[PDB]
């Protein structure tokens, strides 16, 4: 009724979340890419 | 040149398209559930009524999955589907743009008099939060549709 | 003037702006490592 | 609510001066 | 107030997205580690 | 005959013993490829 | 409730295939 | 050939003590800001009220950070600290063990004796909500005490 301005900060925390996921994963990625002679 | 670097990068759009895809789901989903639409009396709610979110979601998954899986497996049908795909999402945002644009068109009229005196949570607290919700998508609807219009006419590059 | 929501809104288009850039740095990314070590 | 935002605010600044820390070591490699 | 057995699915759904992300992650790595000749 | 959250107590052991099997998986994968990249 | 239980209560099955799966793929190589 | 296999097969136990400590976290504070825990007619909360959630979840995850960055990077005086890390998290869970085990035999005295017939949803579902909620941190209790007792005993492995 009232409490509706609640969603958009629950979708940016979760969108920030997966952001960061990704995020380490390609850093985890490039850290493994530079392992070159 | 425009034609090279257009045919490198071809996926990412896709990716924005389903980022797209996956986010206009959420809006409708919480639109119907939180509250009914039959019954509003500002009568603000007509591209949500009409179901537009749904409309459009699917079709620019399909859009961005195909492009997706072109660049990663290249099937001989594929191609052809990848294009319909994409006017498909083309002519469905040419469509829901001019949906948002009526339902902003009907929406501003009720709050500009009469209804609620400066900003919300006064009476008509409900009608800002849908119109800041519909101009959200129809931004995030317009970064959709520019890419999908970049990667139908990247896509072609060659007679039928 | 009231606060929050204004300044939300520009939040969700950095959030939006930021998930995507780094999207696209991780398919060039990507490309880089696939082009780099098949030879 | 005032403060909410408060907390995520700055993890958009983290997150892009690492963002800047990352491109300019994959430039540098 | 009485709702409270609703957390319980609220953590395992996120355990298992995580658990998604994590097979994804190491999928794309592993097919990476495949190429070899 | 009071059911749900019984079956659904067994589920939280699945996900947890599926969460840890991944991510032994996980550093057994990447200890594998470190050790086969390195010649 | 009890069919959210039933909708979650699946995914383990085809989490755990793929996990068979990628075990199978990762002994052949 | 104990030793040997415990050294290699190390960092996995640090995931295991994070996993804990991160879990805990949201049962804590789930249980601690949706009702208070001081007027509860039974008393239920005979762990969370003497901050067991709270005791061993940024101790936990201490432990848990030092032995991940062991093997990660061989500092000089980090060999050193994980060995602590790890004791006192074994000492911690000993305790959480037997506050557990006293807060699961209060629970059964409330539950057991004319308090409610048969199962729940009759006055008390409060009651066995609490007591599932609390065999369930028990059990993952243990699987982390194991693990850390394990990690304790592999580490040292040599005089001092
Ligand atoms: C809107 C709220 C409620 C839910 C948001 C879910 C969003 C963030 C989910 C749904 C689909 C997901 C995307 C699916 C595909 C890709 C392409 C991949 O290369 C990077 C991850 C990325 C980009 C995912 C990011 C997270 C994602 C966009
Ligand atoms: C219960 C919900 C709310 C939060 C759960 C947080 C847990 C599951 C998350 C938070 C941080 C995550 C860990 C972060 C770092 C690593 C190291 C990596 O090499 C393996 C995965 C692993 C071990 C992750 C496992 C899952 C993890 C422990």
């Amino acid at each position: 009724k009232y409490w509706l301005q609640f969603f958009i900060p629950l979708l940016v925390v979760i969108l920030f979340a997966v952001d960061t996921g990704l995020f380490i994963s390609t850093q985890q990625q490039v850290t493994f890419l530079l392992k070159i002679k | 040149t425009w034609l090279t670097v257009l045919k490198k990068e071809q996926e990412f759009l896709g990716v924005t398209q389903i980022l797209t895809a996956m986010i206009c789901l959420c809006f409708g989903t919480v639109v119907c559930s939180v509250l009914d639409i039959s019954h509003i009396e500002g009568d603000i709610f007509s591209s949500f009524k009409a179901g537009y979110p749904f409309w459009g979601a699917i079709f620019f998954s399909i859009s961005g999955m195909l492009s997706i899986i072109s660049e990663r497996r290249n099937a001989t049908y594929l191609v052809r589907g990848s294009l319909g795909a994409n006017t498909a999402s083309s002519i469905a945002g040419g469509t829901g743009i001019t949906i948002l644009i009526i339902n902003l068109k009907k929406s501003l009229a009720y709050i500009h008099i009469h209804s609620c005196q400066k900003f919300f949570e006064t009476k008509c607290f409900m009608a800002s939060f849908s119109t800041e919700i519909v101009v959200m998508m129809l931004f995030l609807t317009i970064l959709g549709l520019g890419s999908a219009v970049s990667l139908t006419i990247c896509g072609a590059g060659e007679e039928l | 003037p009231q606060l929050c929501y204004i300044l939300d809104a520009i939040l969700f288009l950095y959030g939006i702006v930021l998930t995507l850039l780094y999207c696209r740095l991780k398919i060039q990314v990507r490309k880089a490592a696939i082009t780099s070590y098949e030879k």
